[PDB]
């Protein structure tokens, strides 16, 4: 029962934000963490009663409060030096008891908005001596230079959602890993039968789900403004 | 060093094979031990709390827990595909009414595929028709890939897809780049390649 | 047991006057070393013995964390009891918790104990095995119920049956000087003239710990229950007990009644005579 | 060392 | 509610003897509920700064309490202590005797 919004937040460096979460279980003691690539949980603030918070081990640049018992508001302050984090949310019975998760929420925070970018997404026919060497064909989807990684991709067969015969790669990869505000790159496989991508009524499309900024944030570019939207390519059958 | 530490490097296990994951800490009046599973980009899921001193089953994993020497450990049954995630060691502390977690230990089971079919294969742009990815595919679960050392080239890890049609597996990465001359025996270079792939014209 | 650790917890309800009051103490053997009083000044885990004062910091304020908290839930326990009965808002009630664990002469677990009472009777209590529950009334198998739903003896039987032990290890090392010792009592006999024909003969025994003693009347080499008064052992204050037994005695023959004195520091019992 | 926080009844 | 009757003890923390300081104890055990009202008093007059030991219980759920103060006793100085609890309707004096 523990709910965290919103899943995908995107901010400018220098203002405010206050990552929310609710609490149905009745529990005394909630929890936030800040998870960072490949570097586990960090505790930031902690509290155990109603009106009893304390900090953590990285509260520099964080503020919370603890009014009442159901919710627990993390503040996070321009005074944070790396904002961008997977923030998690966590409450438990008692300081040593369990502690559950909500689904958290990744925070973005760039130096300007410039570099927010929607990906490019297009499919790759499968090649014809795949066809003959394997009896199979594998159509291959590219999303590229998009930022930030909030991207979900998914494959849809006949207007429907496919699993099978589906690969993604488990995070996107930096088109250009030296820079620090560099691009993402994503790549997914949907293998199909020989016989079935011969069939030229099979419709096949590359869904490419995007959480940039919202339209009531503020754009001055000229350039199409990066707004959580999706992009999509499509694919049909060859007998040749 | 951490109240609780774990072998944070990637740890491989065949699949159907046993994996074992294990987690020491300190002391700090440690009563409770808990296993989390975390998969990529979503929340920590509890799936494992013992208690006591010897083994606690549950499903396709084994608690077991040793308080004389500092270690708790997970072991796994009939290593699934939807096993690869992290999983994350948690131990209390009653000395400072705290909770601990761990950083993690990243598990990636892979696949027993046989007779396999190593190639490369060119796969052009359904629409554009003018741009082109190389994918490296159906080859065996002991080859790597590596990152490019070109900026212009992009690699891509493995990834094992499932036809649920069929009854196999098969592992596939892509690579591509703006080079427009580039030819796909040229980004494979930098991995080790098994010598049986087959390059087409 | 040989040595044993003990936890103690009250919380009086003050309606139209305050929130409940909380008090916890803690005690190995005889000697208590922690305490925590809502009403007092210092609002944390305060020291009560010499050797618990080098603990570090998170040890002191994880024990501050922990009677903030189980005061807090005493008070939704006042709170739910009084709608158990049916009690109105203006009664005042208090509620009592205990826990702690026996070990051996291998400072092993030996025994364990996890007892809850309201309004000064029994409530519901963990038995021996660590693993059911003895609920008094009705009532009490509503939270007994709710206790074995949530698997609450699994997780008490952990802090008897481990950390109890091991941190009563910790306290009966870092502390040896002052829990490991045994004071043998220090005995004597005084004469009161009742009337002409009585007098009473009142055996002390001072300056003893631990507080368990045992003080027997004897005549001719045979026990005298009859005439005799015994008090309860009382603190001295000075961290250890004292205790006397007295006897009414036909005036010219005192030199047959013997008292008899038996404590941990004495392999054999004490003889006390008035000449 | 004190006990984990108690259950409420 | 279970309520219970305080059970008294006036003594000295060492054998009295006449000039040496000494420390006068009240031991009140048995009792049920917890507020009560302990005064020790010297000649009738209550002695003010009186230190009281912590609030615990026996096995049958009963407290008891150590009011302890530093005092010297003289030949003709009378000491007692006053207890005051919901169980007594007027406050119960006991005074302190060198042979109890």
């Amino acid at each position: 029962g523990i709910t965290q919004s919103p899943k995908y937040l995107f901010r400018k460096e220098g203002q405010n934000v206050t990552l929310s979460c609710e609490q149905n279980l009745n529990h005394d003691a909630m929890y936030w963490y800040r998870q960072d690539p490949g570097q586990g949980l960090r505790l930031i603030y902690y509290s155990q009663i109603v009106n009893d918070f304390q900090k953590g081990d990285i509260a520099e640049g964080y503020s919370v409060s603890r009014e009442k018992k159901e919710s627990f508001p993390l503040t996070v302050t321009s005074a944070q030096k790396n904002p961008t984090a997977f923030y998690l949310c966590a409450s438990s019975m008692g300081g040593t008891y369990e502690q559950y998760f909500g689904p958290g929420t990744r925070l973005t925070v760039t130096e300007d908005l410039k570099n927010v970018f929607p990906p490019e997404v297009a499919v790759f026919e499968p090649s014809e001596a795949e066809i003959s060497h394997t009896q199979k064909a594998t159509l291959v989807c590219l999303a590229t230079g998009f930022y930030p990684d909030h991207v979900e991709l998914s494959w849809w067969v006949n207007g429907k959602e496919v699993h099978s015969g589906v690969c993604t790669d488990p995070q996107p990869l930096k088109e250009q890993p030296a820079l620090n505000d560099s691009r993402y790159a994503l790549s997914s496989r949907l293998r199909v039968s020989a016989t079935f991508w011969q069939d030229p009524r099979n419709h096949f499309r590359c869904q490419v789900q995007f959480y940039g900024l919202s339209e009531n944030d503020e754009w001055t570019q000229d350039r199409a403004k990066p707004v959580t939207q999706i992009v999509s390519a499509e694919a049909w059958g060859r007998a040749d | 060093q951490k109240e609780v530490e774990q072998n944070s490097g990637p740890l491989s296990v065949p699949e159907g094979a046993i994996a074992s994951l294990n987690c020491t800490y300190s002391d700090r009046g440690s009563q409770s031990f808990f296993w989390y599973r975390q998969y990529s980009g979503k929340s920590p899921e509890l799936i494992m709390s013992i208690y006591s001193n010897g083994d606690k089953e549950d499903g396709r994993f084994t608690a077991q827990l040793n308080k004389a020497s500092q270690y708790v450990s997970l072991l796994i049954r009939d290593s699934q595909p939807s096993d690869s995630a992290t999983y994350l060691c948690a131990v209390n502390a009653l000395l400072g009414n705290q909770f601990y977690f761990g950083t993690g230990t990243s598990l990636t089971v892979i696949p027993n595929i046989q007779n396999p079919d190593p190639a490369v294969y060119q796969l052009r742009d359904s629409k554009s028709s003018d741009k082109s990815v190389c994918l490296f595919t159906d080859f065996d679960s002991q080859t790597n890939v590596s990152q490019s050392k070109d900026s212009d080239v992009y690699i891509t890890d493995k990834c094992v897809l499932d036809m649920r049609s069929m009854d196999f597996k098969s592992n596939s990465a892509v690579a591509w780049s703006n080079k427009s001359d580039f030819a796909c025996a040229n980004a494979f270079n930098n991995s080790i390649i098994p010598e049986d792939t087959f390059f087409p014209s | 047991g040989s040595h044993s650790m003990r936890y103690f917890f009250t919380s009086v309800s003050r309606p139209g006057r305050g929130e409940p009051r909380f008090i916890a103490v803690g005690y190995v053997d005889d000697t208590q070393f922690v305490r925590f009083d809502s009403d007092a000044a210092s609002q944390r885990m305060e020291p009560r013995a010499p050797w618990i004062e080098q603990e570090g910091p998170e040890y002191w304020d994880g024990e501050t964390r922990k009677v903030k908290a189980h005061s807090q839930t005493h008070r939704v326990d006042l709170g739910t009891l009084r709608g158990y009965y049916n009690q109105s808002e203006a009664g005042s009630h208090t509620v009592q918790r205990m826990y702690g664990c026996d070990v051996g002469s291998d400072w092993r677990f030996l025994r364990g104990y996890h007892q809850y009472a309201y309004d000064g009777k029994d409530y519901i209590a963990l038995k021996e095995d660590l693993r059911s529950w003895t609920a008094a009334d009705m009532a009490a198998q509503t939270t007994k119920h709710k206790w074995e739903a949530a698997h609450v003896a699994e997780q008490l039987r952990a802090y008897l049956e481990g950390t109890c032990v091991e941190w009563l290890r910790r306290y009966l090392e870092n502390g040896k000087e002052t829990l490991q010792r045994t004071d043998a009592p220090k005995t004597h006999m005084t004469h009161h003239a009742v009337s002409d024909h009585e007098a009473t003969l009142r055996c002390w025994a001072l300056s003893f710990y631990p507080a368990e003693i045992t003080l027997t009347w004897q005549r001719d080499g045979e026990d005298q229950t009859q005439d005799t008064e015994l008090v309860e052992t009382r603190p001295a204050g000075d961290g250890t007990f004292q205790k006397w037994a007295a006897v009414v005695v036909p005036s010219g023959q005192e030199q047959r009644y013997t008292c008899h004195v038996q404590h941990e520091g004495l392999p054999k019992p004490l003889t006390l005579r008035w000449e | 060392i004190m006990d984990q926080v108690p259950f409420s009844v | 509610m279970i309520q219970r009757t305080p059970k008294i003890q006036v003594y000295s923390r060492h054998p009295a003897e006449n000039g040496k300081s000494n420390f006068l104890n009240c031991y009140v055990s048995g009792f049920h509920p917890s507020d009560i009202e302990v005064d020790l008093l010297k000649n009738g007059e209550r002695i003010e700064k009186v230190e009281h030991s912590d609030l615990s219980f026996s096995k049958d759920w009963s407290f008891y309490l150590l009011y302890y103060t530093e005092f010297t006793p003289t030949e003709k100085d009378e000491y007692a202590c006053r207890v005051n609890h919901v169980t007594l309707s007027q406050p119960k004096i006991v005074k302190w005797d060198r042979d109890m």
